[PDB]
C-alpha cells in the first residue's frame, strides 16, 4: 500500500527481516489477480523459517 | 519395444496426489485436485492441476 511504485525496467529491492513472517495480512486485498505459489504450497508458509 | 516413433504420451503417473500414500496400497481414481485457499471444484480455473 504504497502510492508510488517503481518501473519494469527499474524495479525496486526492498530487504526487511528479524521480525513476524505475518502471512496473514497480506490476504487483506480481494482483487488480486495472480497469486502463483510455486515451489512452496500457499498455505504451508505460516510455519517455515 | 516400448519407445514409438509417434511418442508414447498415453503413459501417465499421479505425482500431484494430496494426502500421504502407504505402503503396499493401490490409489486409481479421478483424483480431484482441491488445493489453495478457495475451493476449485475441478473446474474452477486457478488451481485445477
Amino acid at each position: 500500500n504504497a502510492t508510488t511504485f517503481a518501473s519494469v525496467y527499474a524495479w525496486n529491492r526492498k530487504r526487511i527481516s528479524n521480525c513476524v513472517a505475518d502471512y496473514s495480512v497480506i490476504y487483506n486485498f480481494a482483487p488480486f489477480f495472480a497469486f502463483k505459489c510455486y515451489g512452496v504450497s500457499p498455505t504451508k508458509l505460516n510455519d517455515l523459517c | 519395444l516400448d519407445s514409438k516413433p509417434s511418442g508414447n504420451y498415453n503413459y501417465l503417473y499421479r505425482l500431484f496426489r494430496k494426502s500421504k500414500l502407504k505402503p503396499f496400497e493401490r490409489d486409481i481414481s479421478t483424483e480431484i485436485y482441491q488445493a489453495g485457499n478457495k475451493p476449485c471444484n475441478g473446474v474452477a480455473g486457478p488451481n485445477c492441476y
